[PDB]
């Protein structure tokens, strides 16, 4: 029965890390992730420039993304005293260092809807399970006027919003877009005209790793799922599931807590008086990081706190092998 | 001071070069397009300039006989009677805000 003792220590620990939302740092730390690059959009999102040029400046393709609250345009500009100009971003050829193409900036605003749209309504299903469906509105405008509205059927399940998660960063660092220049908060008065690589580079390397931990603590979830606790035959085979569920949790502990450590890099920077805070929201995060932090380090430190189990746990199934 | 443009010399023979001066650049920048004509026109700019790439990228009208600076002057070399006229420079500001100056130049033969 100490074994038993072990057995059921193991799965309520399992079925809090899988199962939990508040005490699961897991879960918190997925959430970290999502809510995080979702910080980063809203905080420096309306600066990034967009409508380069993709085939010919002879395109004077331009289009209108709205999040709602505002619009953004890409391919235009001011004309120098007033009026909105159709000929602008659009005029120079799109590229790494420049500027995003029409069909970059409309994967992210997608992505971002939907992020945006399942956090804020369904929020992050705990991670082992299937989801809720929902449906995000994407909206945009073009002139010739005419507005599109896609109604995307989505999931709010930790893979599915990683997605979304992933497309936003991969974008702004792979092609790294020059932000806008001129309240002002610290950064655009320091990196406006320069790459947002250059600004941002930091914070887009952990949220990269946010997403790629998280992604990867997804993962072990499912395969922690998998393995779920009287001959030699059921001491083996259900002890067997001991070891693989132990190793499970702690490889789990060990990227919710590296998440934690990204999380910092992150808002350690231009960000950190940005991201966190809320109150027109472009500008700063408005996302709940804050929330979220505390509460993956709190629960994080519960089961850190739960290592002897483990620990103790794991010797029991050597012991039988 | 609003941005103008200039031509050296305005009067060109035919055969030789001439060099479009731009007084009053703005200092900070995303880049700048040249382009044939009055206007700004995608089918007929001659090339921009991405200051974040420090790369000219020729547009159509471009007949490989011009050379950008990033003092946004525009060269051209063995001129022929058809680049007679006007051209148009688009400056746009780190900030979006665009500005334009229209140039001309005159090419005599011989
Ligand atoms: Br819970
Ligand atoms: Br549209
Ligand atoms: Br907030």
């Amino acid at each position: 029965q100490a074994i038993n003792q072990a057995v059921n220590n193991l799965n309520e620990r399992a079925k809090t890390l899988a199962g939990g939302t508040t005490n699961s740092p897991a879960y918190q730390a997925t959430l970290l992730a999502l809510r995080s690059v979702l910080g980063l959009w809203n905080s420096m999102g309306y600066a990034v420039i967009c409508g380069g040029y993709t085939k010919s400046p002879g395109e004077n393709n331009q289009k209108d993304f709205h999040y709602t609250g505002t619009t953004i345009n890409c391919g235009g500009s001011t004309n120098s005293n007033g009026t909105h100009s159709y000929n602008g971003t659009n005029t120079l050829k799109a590229d790494k260092n420049v500027s995003l193409s029409i069909e970059q900036y409309e994967k992210i605003h997608e992505a971002y809807q939907i992020l945006s749209k399942a956090l804020k309504q369904a929020g992050l299903a705990p991670l082992n399970s299937k989801g809720e469906k929902l449906e995000a509105h994407v909206t945009t405008s073009k002139y010739q006027t005419k507005t599109t509205t896609s109604v995307i059927d989505t999931t709010n399940d930790a893979q599915n919003l990683l997605t979304q998660a992933q497309t936003i960063v991969n974008t702004l660092k792979d092609y790294c877009p020059i932000l806008i220049a001129k309240n002002t908060p610290s950064w655009q008065t320091a990196g406006g005209g320069k790459n947002s690589c250059a600004t941002f580079g930091a914070e887009f390397s952990a949220a990269s790793d946010m997403i790629n931990n998280a992604q990867k603590i997804v993962q072990e979830t499912q395969q922690l799922s998998a393995n779920q606790p009287n001959s030699p035959s059921s001491l083996t085979a259900l002890a067997q599931k001991m070891l693989k569920n132990a190793q499970s949790q702690a490889e789990i502990l060990k990227l919710a807590n590296q998440v934690e450590s990204d999380f910092n890099k992150l808002s350690s920077g231009h960000l950190k008086d940005y991201i966190g805070k809320c109150d027109n929201n472009w500008g700063n995060g408005c996302a709940g990081v804050e929330e979220t932090q505390s509460l993956l380090k709190t629960s994080a430190a519960d089961f850190n706190n739960q290592t002897p189990q483990i620990n103790q746990a794991q010797n029991l199934a050597n012991t039988l092998i | 001071m609003q941005l103008t443009t200039e031509s050296m010399p305005f009067n060109v023979a035919e055969g030789k070069e001439v060099l479009l001066l731009v007084h009053n650049l703005p200092q900070q920048l995303f880049g700048y397009s040249w382009y044939k004509g009055e206007r700004v026109d995608g089918n007929r700019q001659i090339v921009g300039y991405a200051i974040g790439t420090q790369q000219a990228t020729p547009g159509p009208a471009n007949s490989g006989r011009e050379t950008i600076y990033p003092n946004a002057s525009l060269l051209i070399q063995n001129v022929t009677q058809n680049d007679t006229g006007f051209y148009t420079l688009q400056v746009i500001k780190s900030d979006l805000v665009n500005e334009e100056a229209t140039g001309q130049f005159h090419v005599y033969p011989h």
